[PDB]
């Protein structure tokens, strides 16, 4: 109506916005020039950029990381019964778009959790969606959602159990000797 | 089809 109008704190770099104080908070969480973390599960890579910089970081200090072509493809997840706190990391390329597909380890008993993490914005990645699948003798588990934008993160999405969650019985189930292949498949809409 | 990777763990 007709508060003091204080600018957003990503104004220096290109945030051309001028807000109330009682909605700055909220718009900068939100923001397109926001800086983005490190997208990798973990805290050992603390780096920070912009979303034209990510892949080239990626690409540059994270060259151990796979991608496959392909909007249907199979993530093999290999020796899922190492004990303590385990990460599993790899891209799919499709759409012309990259994405990055992850799977936690979480230890009484241990959890999995997989999940999809587009590399772009938040409103690039809702046009898109993913399915994961676990597949076994007569049994078959499947997740579908929209994929995460690299900018809000997998933390409190993980969190909040907002993705393909299951422990190490249902995992024996649909793996043979310590490999679990899920079939994931990204598509438009 | 379906290629396949063969992801292994970072721990
Ligand atoms: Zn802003
Ligand atoms: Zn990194």
């Amino acid at each position: 109506a007709n508060s003091v109008l204080f600018p957003c704190k990503y104004a220096s770099s290109g945030c051309e916005i001028t807000l109330p104080h009682t909605e700055k908070a909220d718009h900068e969480e939100l923001c397109e020039f926001r800086p983005y973390s490190c997208p990798c599960p973990g805290a050992s890579c603390k780096w920070q950029g912009s979303l034209d910089a990510v892949m080239p970081h990626l690409m540059h200090q994270h060259k151990s990381i796979t991608t496959l072509q392909g909007e249907d493809i199979v993530f093999l997840a290999t020796d899922i019964n190492l004990p303590g706190a385990v990460d599993w990391v790899m891209m799919q390329s499709c759409f012309g778009f990259h994405f990055m597909l992850v799977l936690e380890k979480q230890e009484g008993h241990q959890q999995f959790f997989a999940i999809v993490q587009l590399i772009g914005t938040r409103k690039q990645a809702e046009n898109f969606a993913y399915r994961l699948e676990l597949n076994g003798h007569r049994r078959r588990l499947t997740w579908e959602a929209t994929p995460r934008s690299i900018h809000e993160g997998i933390a409190t999405a993980i969190m909040n159990s907002d993705c393909l969650v299951f422990d190490t019985s249902i995992a024996q189930l649909f793996a043979e000797n310590g490999n679990l292949g899920i079939n994931v498949t990204i598509s438009m809409c | 089809l379906r290629p396949v990777a063969m992801v292994r763990p970072t721990v």
